[PDB]
């Protein structure tokens, strides 16, 4: 079936902060890929093969807040920009690609997905090239091939002008080899 | 830090289906 | 006379 | 939640609309000319492209509009007026084949209905279903292009 994609708040700004500081959060979890925040910034974060992978530059090596308290990194790759908890209960968790597809689909924290050509190991680029404050907020989201499958995680915009035409990405491959570190 | 917290969520897993009435 | 719409179909799912 | 796709009727039939970059669009062999209703009465097409099969009001209440594709993929999914999703192969500028033929009855009342890529965008509006002996094997589409140049 074709790629389709919806997103839901499940908790506010004041509800946020308190769960940040207590580390507790009792809230039922569902879906692959988590919008998450810190009290600095927001992004995203993805269920890949039971672990939730998330960009370094975003959740840094705090702890994830878990029914039952925080909990600690499983990876942390600085290097690779990576980060890994164990997946929340209640999530579901996406399969890495096996078909080396060049035709990507980057999934927003808004719940859109736009075509993404593969120029790279680490790199694509944007059929429809859109303004990088509509990308922000994406980082750790998924880039998926065809099949539904992760290829690779978003990292950072390539844009020029205000303007994102490219993107870079952590491609799955560098999920193996940082959780063999 | 404080910690990192799930304040939404993006499901992939969803089919076409008909909004249900009343 | 007029088309009515007599129900609705959302892509994604997505429930409420 | 907001719906992309309306299934719609008429005291003949009942076939479905989709909603693309604000407007309504649906076949003209179904609602011909029609006004389409609303809480505060009968709203006017803003299109009527006869000779494309094509016609669009303005998008009603409770939907939310589809994205065109970009990635010109072949590999397109019809969605029926029961939700159900069946791949079709691509063939030409208006034209796919269903990788599995089903009875003319299982496509029956999803005209209008959007043809999707792997992206969820999309690609065409379901025109009309291409049988033989009863089986729909292919169908005819009215490409987005289409849509983007009556507007
Ligand atoms: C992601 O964290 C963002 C989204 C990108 C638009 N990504 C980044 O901030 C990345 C971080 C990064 C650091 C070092 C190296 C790399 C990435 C990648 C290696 C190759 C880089 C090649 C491009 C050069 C570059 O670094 N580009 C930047 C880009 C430049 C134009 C402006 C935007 C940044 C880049 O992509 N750096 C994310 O989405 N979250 C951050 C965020 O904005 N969160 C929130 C918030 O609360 O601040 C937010 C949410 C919604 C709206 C606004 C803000
Ligand atoms: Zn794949
Ligand atoms: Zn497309």
């Amino acid at each position: 079936a074709p790629i389709t994609a919806y997103a839901q708040q499940t908790r506010g700004l004041l509800g946020c902060i308190i769960t940040s500081l207590t580390g507790r959060d009792k809230n039922q979890v569902e879906g692959e890929v988590q919008i998450v925040s810190t009290a600095t910034q927001t992004f995203l974060a993805t269920c890949i093969n039971g672990v939730c992978w998330t960009v370094y530059h975003g959740a840094g090596t705090r702890t994830i807040a878990s029914p039952k308290g925080p909990v600690i990194q499983m990876y942390t790759n600085v290097d690779q920009d990576l980060v890994g908890w164990p997946a929340p209960q209640g999530s579901r968790s996406l399969t890495p690609c096996t078909c080396g597809s060049s035709d990507l689909y980057l999934v927003t924290r808004h719940a859109d997905v736009i075509p993404v050509r593969r120029r790279g190991d680490s790199r694509g680029s944007l059929l429809s090239p859109r303004p990088i404050s509509y990308l922000k907020g994406s980082s750790g989201g998924p880039l998926l091939c065809p099949a539904g499958h992760a290829v690779g995680l978003f990292r950072a915009a390539v844009c020029t002008r205000g303007v994102a035409k490219a993107v870079d990405f952590i491609p799955v491959e560098n999920l193996e080899t940082t959780m063999r570190s | 830090k404080g910690s990192v917290v799930i304040v939404g969520r993006i499901v992939l897993s969803g089919k076409p289906a008909i909004i249900p009435k009343k």
